[PDB]
C-alpha cells in the first residue's frame, strides 16, 4: 500500500519564510509561525484564515500547542518565548532567560511545563503558570535544534549541531542517555515516537534514523531526500498507514514506509525548502510549509 | 528574520 496525498489548499498570507506549522490536538486548527514575526491560525479542514497573533520583536522559529488546544508557545530570535491565549490572541507570559535566539519549543502532555532550546546551547524548562525558568540544562556545545517530551512527560529528548542526541529526566534534569553515530554530523531534528519507545533523528548528512534509544540501536534509516543546511521537522504518520514524513531541501515532501524504508510518495508544489511538515491527529492530512521563495503552507489529504 | 529560516 502507498498513500495518495493530493493538494487541497494553499495558505498564503505570511510575508517572509514560514518556519513551523502544527495542528491543534483537537484537530480544528493549524498554527503557523514565520520569520515575519507573526503566528497565524488557519482552519484545518477548509484552509480558511482565522487570525493573526503578534508581539514578538523578531522572527519566530517554532510554535507549539497545549494539550487542551487553548494555548500556544512561540520561540523567537528576540531571545524570548511567549505564551498566547489562542481565543483572545493575548500574550499571557513572556519567558526570558535565554541569551541567544530561541529555536524550538514544546509543552509537556500535562501542559504545566514548556521545554525550550536555544542558540545559547542550553535547554530550559519553564513553569507555564508563573513563567519562571525552573531548570537550565547545560545540554549541548552548539545550538540546540529540537526539544520534545515523551508521552508521559517524564523524558525530554534534545538534539544539537554538536552531533549529539540526549535524553533527559524531566524531574531531575540529569542526562539519562547520549546517542552518537558515525562521524557525529550535526543533528538537526529529533522527536519521540507516539508510543515513546523510539526517537526519530535527522542529521545534516541527508539522513533520518529511527533509534531504540534505551538499547542505543539504530533500527531504521530513511534516505533519498536532501538535508544538509536546515533544521527540517519530521513526523510519524499514524492515522492510516504507518509512514515517516519529512520536508526536504529539494522543495519536496518525502513520505517513507516506516518498516520497509522505501519512499512511498514525494509531494510536489513548493518552490523553496520545505522546512516544516505536520500530521493531523485524526485524519490523513499533512501540512507543509516552505521558506523565503515560497512563503506558503500547503494542506494535503490521502485516503490512507 | 528567524534562525530556522537561515542555513547553517
Amino acid at each position: 500500500v502507498k498513500p495518495n496525498y493530493a493538494l487541497k489548499f494553499t495558505l498564503a498570507g505570511h510575508t517572509k519564510a514560514v518556519s513551523s506549522v502544527k495542528f491543534s490536538p483537537n484537530g480544528e486548527w493549524l498554527a503557523s509561525s514565520s520569520a515575519d514575526k507573526l503566528i497565524k491560525i488557519w482552519g484545518a479542514y477548509d484552509g480558511k484564515f482565522e487570525k493573526t497573533i503578534s508581539g514578538h520583536k523578531l522572527g519566530i522559529s517554532d510554535v507549539a500547542w497545549s494539550s487542551d488546544s487553548n494555548l500556544l508557545v512561540s520561540a523567537s530570535d528576540d531571545k524570548t518565548l511567549k505564551i498566547w491565549d489562542v481565543s483572545s490572541g493575548k500574550c499571557l507570559k513572556t519567558l526570558k532567560g535565554h541569551s541567544n535566539y530561541v529555536f524550538c519549543c514544546n509543552f509537556n502532555p500535562q501542559s504545566n511545563l514548556i521545554v525550550s532550546g536555544s542558540f545559547d546551547e542550553s535547554v530550559r524548562i519553564w513553569d507555564v503558570k508563573t513563567g519562571k525558568c525552573l531548570k537550565t540544562l547545560p545540554a549541548h556545545s552548539d545550538p540546540v535544534s529540537a526539544v520534545h517530551f515523551n508521552r508521559d512527560g517524564s523524558l525530554i529528548v534534545s538534539s544539537s549541531y554538536d552531533g549529539l542526541c540526549r535524553i533527559w529526566d524531566t524531574a531531575s534534569g540529569q542526562c539519562l542517555k547520549t546517542l552518537i553515530d558515525d562521524d557525529n554530523p550535526p543533528v538537526s531534528f529529533v522527536k519521540f515516537s507516539p508510543n515513546g519507545k523510539y526517537i526519530l533523528a535527522a542529521t545534516l548528512d541527508n539522513t533520518l534514523k529511527l533509534w531504540d534509544y534505551s538499547k542505543g540501536k539504530c533500527l531504521k534509516t530513511y534516505t533519498g531526500h536532501k538535508n544538509e543546511k536546515y533544521c527540517i521537522f519530521a513526523n510519524f504518520s499514524v492515522t492510516g498507514g504507518k509512514w515517516i514524513v519529512s520536508g526536504s531541501e529539494d522543495n519536496l515532501v518525502y513520505i517513507w514506509n516506516l518498516q520497509t524504508k522505501e519512499i512511498v510518495q514525494k509531494l510536489q508544489g513548493h518552490t523553496d525548502v520545505v522546512i516544516s511538515t505536520a500530521c493531523h491527529p485524526t485524519e490523513n492530512i499533512i501540512a507543509s510549509a516552505a521558506l523565503e521563495n515560497d512563503k506558503t503552507i500547503k494542506l494535503w489529504k490521502s485516503d490512507c | 528574520g528567524s534562525a530556522r529560516a537561515r542555513p547553517s
